[PDB]
């Protein structure tokens, strides 16, 4: 009855493969309730700033109506079910999510299919969607913490296609037909680059045999052997100032190069990023948080909150810290972020090391509760590693992570690293970037 | 025992209910029946402090070990706390767990509460208000409660600004000595063992009262307040009295909720069933978002609608959304409709129920109010055994009661309860 | 008497807002001081909701729920 | 034993900082600790101490002393800092050891 054991007992999922590539795979649990989703390994990594917004697009109007049902009959279906739809979209991936009782599963892998293959794009819903899309973009225009990661995105990979957001430009938005939607669909949501992922009350042969019902006519070849390839992205150190003095409250993101979803090093950093630790100001941890950064934050009354971030993508992610503060303690918030990474750089205790891991292991099997994050991990991990990596692996992994290792991986991504710094807001106290490459280097290591 | 929930009364009062899922992170929580509600004029705001001191030294384990030894664990502390009831939460691996339920029960049962910690917390509980009040939401159903109700659920779930700086140690020990007892308790937990469970109870809960103080019985009163504040949106809730905790009067009137609309199933979809989003898309062009408000308690409950629209179309939506529920009164609805809000009710508790939080709080707040589990087969069986009469019957009941309103917004064109 | 002055006789300075926008010869009683009155705490501004796809679901359908948490942030329940 | 009260007597007088009318928690140098306990004073008690401050130094400004009937008695000097200070000092002690664990 310990924690190896528990982690072994979790039930491993099952994955197969349909004659056209396309990857099926499930985890079943004793619920009543399931989560079905499909995964494609498609967005703005993917978008060639002609049609950024494309991905987009049709994550708007992928639920507007097919040519099985059009209009509002698959609405009406899915709220006749029960079912609580979902859809989302990140630079390398797309996701549309049905939650639903099991018993419902086969009308779910039928929506499902209906609305990934037979998608239809009606020109009047193409023009009210672009509305929308304006107005939405207009709301995250006025939203403060997605300006600053998208800033941090752009200048951290310029000239390649991980800056370019996920919305895309206002004027390409304007621009795109129905005959560029009909392309990154015919391009991009090909058999090999889905993953159908059932989590809950479901049986792998059930869904596999759906699957094959549904799923197999998906047209896996291309159009003139006008395959896509995937580049790597140039990381770059810079910085983007968006000052704005009218704002009450200043965003600054600083982030350095990632390691990539395939490199072991991700659970060492992910750790050094658990040390570090998040902090917001409705805490109740006070002064005697655990966190030193989040301790001299609630004592010196510095920023309204932190958090800590490692986003990865293809051989490639931005890994860093993102806070909000006043105009007059950006200076201070840096001073201290960029001593506590390199005191994680030199000076790695094994105390608050093994802290850390605890902190990780809770947050991995924390987050894995519940079957909608269980088939997100599961689409997630079959597009990225290509295999679902279970909770025993990476209970293994952080086992394998000392203090040791850590000071190596922490000195290897963070120490002398030219990063990539974005601030939104009242930022005149923000210090230049040459202050922040000198504290990116101590003079007593 | 994977199989059952095991649980059992104590002869103080005391619940305790156990799982054995042999989960990697067990869930301890002790559901107390201390919230907002059982506050009377004198000592407002008493359940917010006690939510935000849920963390400070006490009698046994000091403030700094507290959060030291939880975030060495990696375990999370967590307070829900509702009008009726509040609820203590640690989650942790299975093998830090008894050190878990320790700094559980010492915070719970034992706390010192020194003038100087409050005093510095007080600042916290205004900030802590400000964020709460962010959202426009909050203020309404707030505003919302003061008006329902004469007392004893009018009583705010944050504290007054007046409040703010008057709140002492010997309010939050009075509240404590008087709510925090053992037959107002439950103790659940989920990948603990029963009997574990029991040697805790049975070592830190045996030093508490009884039955302790009553309450005030929540008389309604009706009424409205209209607060214009210059938004850009105008938030209208138009509710009335309802039935409570354990009525098949409450099951319809759930599945009236879900009927006329508690939510969108599909992101940025157009709520094609809900019949609220229906009848004021018929004849509007704006932004709006219109659902159905349910609230039910121990002892009064509140169902009505909830608009957040534009200010000039504001009147055009209330007055659609109130002919649509109007209509449903009279009996304009079909039995496929109420099988379909049926089917989203049962997939909506059944989501809920399905996280391990959402498992452990509704499991703990059925050992509060009923004292015993009812299994969700149960549940689904008796919203199966709802009827559509029923929901005609709730729908009546909301349209000739008495109402209470709460708006805010730019109110030029709000109209106001006898205008409807 | 028709005035404010004349039909309410103590409620006159309470029903009437005087203010001298240039300083008379004679100054009144009870001349009144602010007592430095405190100010509400910067915070974040929320995001507006201009289309109907984002305003729905911000009708609250539930009774409330306040989280506070020892390292989590405080949630707000609808 | 017997001996040691009345020499300690004997030596609380010989201190002279009763003769000011101060007491040995007023007279006890301001550390940190000492400041987190002054803070953690009640308000009446607080209050006492600083009036008992001033009036010190406005005596020793005077180069006087207050009347013999005036000064503070052995047996009437009140340790009303001392659980304070303990706490603070018990308080202090603990973080010491998680810093050090």
């Amino acid at each position: 009855a310990t924690f190896a054991q528990a982690l072994q007992s979790v039930p491993e999922t099952q994955v197969s493969i349909l004659d056209n590539g396309l990857r099926v795979a499930s985890e079943q649990s004793s619920h009543a309730t399931c989560t079905v989703g499909v995964w494609i390994d498609a967005g703005s990594r993917y978008e060639t700033e002609k049609n950024n917004g494309a991905g987009y697009f049709l994550e708007h109007l992928a639920f507007k109506g097919t040519k099985n049902r059009p209009g509002n009959a698959l609405e009406k279906e899915v709220e006749s079910i029960g079912a609580h739809l979902n859809a989302y979209s990140t630079r390398e991936h797309t996701a549309y999510l049905i939650k639903a009782l099991s018993k419902d599963l086969p009308k779910v892998v039928e929506l499902l299919a209906d609305i990934v293959q037979n998608s239809s794009l009606e020109d009047s819903q193409i023009e009210k969607e672009r509305d929308v899309i304006l107005r939405e973009m207009q709301e995250n225009d006025a939203s403060m913490q997605n300006v600053v990661f998208d800033y941090l995105h752009a200048t951290a990979f310029q000239g390649t296609p991980l800056a370019q957001a996920v919305e895309g430009p206002s004027e390409n938005v304007r621009r795109l037909s129905r005959t560029d939607l009909t392309d990154y669909l015919n391009r991009h949501y090909k058999a090999p680059r889905m993953v159908l992922a059932a989590a809950g009350g479901v049986e792998h042969q059930q869904l596999l045999d759906l699957a094959q019902k549904h799923l197999s006519s998906v047209s896996r070849v291309y159009e003139e052997d006008a395959v896509p390839g995937l580049t790597p992205c140039r990381f770059t150190g810079s910085e983007i100032r968006h000052r704005d003095d009218a704002l009450p409250l200043a965003h600054v993101a600083i982030a350095v190069e990632g390691p990539g979803w395939a490199n072991p090093d991700n659970v060492t950093l992910q750790v050094a990023n658990a040390i570090i630790g998040h902090y917001d100001c409705t805490y109740g941890g006070g002064v005697h948080l655990s966190s030193p950064l989040a301790s001299v934050a609630v004592a010196n009354k510095l920023c309204q909150s932190f958090q800590t971030f490692n986003i990865s993508y293809s051989d490639t992610g931005l890994l860093g810290a993102h806070f909000v503060c006043d105009a007059m303690s950006i200076d201070d918030m840096v001073f201290f972020l960029q001593g506590q990474w390199m005191r994680l750089c030199t000076s790695a205790t094994e105390s608050e090391v093994t802290r850390g891991k605890n902190i990780l292991r809770n947050a991995l099997v924390s987050h894995l509760d519940g079957t909608t994050p269980v088939c997100e991990d599961i689409g997630r991990s079959l597009l990225t590693y290509g295999r679902r990596i279970p909770l025993a692996e990476w209970e293994s992994r952080i086992q394998e992570v000392d203090a040791q290792m850590l000071r190596d991986i922490c000195s290897k991504y963070f120490y002398d690293q030219c990063p990539a710094v974005a601030g939104y807001g009242p930022i005149e106290q923000l210090p230049d970037y040459n202050r922040i490459r000198s504290g990116m280097f101590w003079l007593r290591f | 025992q994977p199989q059952d929930l095991e649980f059992t009364k104590l002869p103080n009062g005391l619940v305790i209910a156990s799982l054995e899922n042999y989960a990697p992170l067990s869930r301890i929580g002790l559901f107390v029946k201390a919230g907002s509600r059982y506050e009377d004029s004198n000592n407002l705001g008493t359940s917010h402090l006690l939510r935000l001191a849920s963390s400070l030294t006490t009698k046994g384990a000091s403030s700094f070990k507290i959060t030291r030894g939880i975030e060495a664990v990696g375990g999370k502390l967590s307070v829900t706390a509702t009008r009726e009831n509040m609820a203590y939460t640690v989650e942790g691996i299975r093998s830090d767990i008894e050190i878990l339920m320790e700094f559980l029960l010492n915070v719970t049962t034992a706390p010192e509460f020194r003038r100087w910690e409050v005093a510095a917390l007080r600042s916290q509980l205004k900030i802590d208000k400000a964020v709460a009040f962010q959202n426009s939401q909050t203020r309404i159903i707030e505003n919302l409660h003061d008006v329902a109700y004469k007392n004893a659920l009018a009583n705010p779930l944050y504290c007054p600004d007046y409040r703010m700086g008057k709140i002492t140690s010997e309010e939050l020990h009075y509240f404590v000595q008087n709510h925090f007892t053992s037959a107002r308790m439950a103790l659940v937990g989920l990948g603990v063992s029963h009997s574990v469970l029991k040697q805790v109870a049975e070592q830190f809960l045996n030093m508490r009262g009884g039955l302790g103080l009553a309450g005030a019985k929540a008389k309604y009163r009706g009424g409205e307040i209209r607060e214009q504040n210059g938004d850009n949106l105008v938030h209208a809730a138009i509710v009335a009295e309802s039935a409570a905790i354990g009525n098949a009067e409450a099951n319809a009137f759930s599945v009236l909720q879900h009927l006329l609309g508690a939510g969108p199933h599909i992101k940025r979809g157009n709520n094609t069933t809900s019949l609220l989003s229906q009848s004021v898309a018929k004849g509007s062009h704006q932004p709006f978002d219109v659902s159905a408000f349910n609230a039910s308690y121990s002892d009064s409950g509140l169902f009505g609608i909830y608009t957040i629209s534009q200010a000039a179309a504001a009147g055009e939506v209330i007055n659609a959304a109130y002919n649509q529920v109007k209509a449903v009164a009279q009996g304009n609805l079909s039995s496929a409709d109420v099988q379909a809000a049926k089917n989203k009710l049962k997939a909506g508790y059944l989501m809920s129920v399905e996280t391990s939080e959402g498992f452990l709080s509704e499991i703990g707040s059925q050992a509060l109010a009923a004292g015993s589990y009812m299994p969700p087969s149960t549940v689904l069986q008796q919203i199966d055994s709802v009827a559509d009469a029923d929901v005609v019957k709730a729908a009546k009941k909301f349209v000739s009661g008495k109402k209470s309103m709460a708006a805010s917004g730019n109110l030029g064109h709000t109209p106001f309860l006898d205008e409807l | 008497m028709l005035s404010v002055a004349a039909r309410s006789g103590p409620f006159a300075p309470v029903l009437s807002a005087t203010s001298r926008g240039v300083a008379g010869a004679l100054r009144p009683l009870l001349q009144g001081a602010v007592p430095a009155a405190s100010e509400p705490p910067v915070l974040d501004v929320k995001r507006p909701f201009l289309c109907r796809e984002s305003l729905s679901g911000q009708a609250a359908a539930r009774p409330l729920v306040a989280t506070v948490g020892l390292n989590v942030p405080a949630s707000v329940r609808f | 034993s017997k001996w040691l009260d009345g020499f300690r007597k004997w030596y609380y007088n010989a201190a002279g900082f009763n003769k000011l009318g101060l007491m040995r928690d007023d007279t006890l140098h301001e550390t940190e600790d000492v400041k987190e306990a002054i803070r953690r004073l009640p308000e009446d008690l607080y209050n006492d101490r600083m009036f008992r401050i001033k009036r010190a130094l406005d005596l020793t400004m005077r180069h006087q002393i207050l009347p013999k009937d005036q000064w503070t008695k052995y047996e009437e000097d009140k340790f009303y800092l001392e659980p304070y200070l303990k706490e603070v000092i018990r308080e202090r002690k603990e973080r010491e050891e998680w810093a050090k664990k």
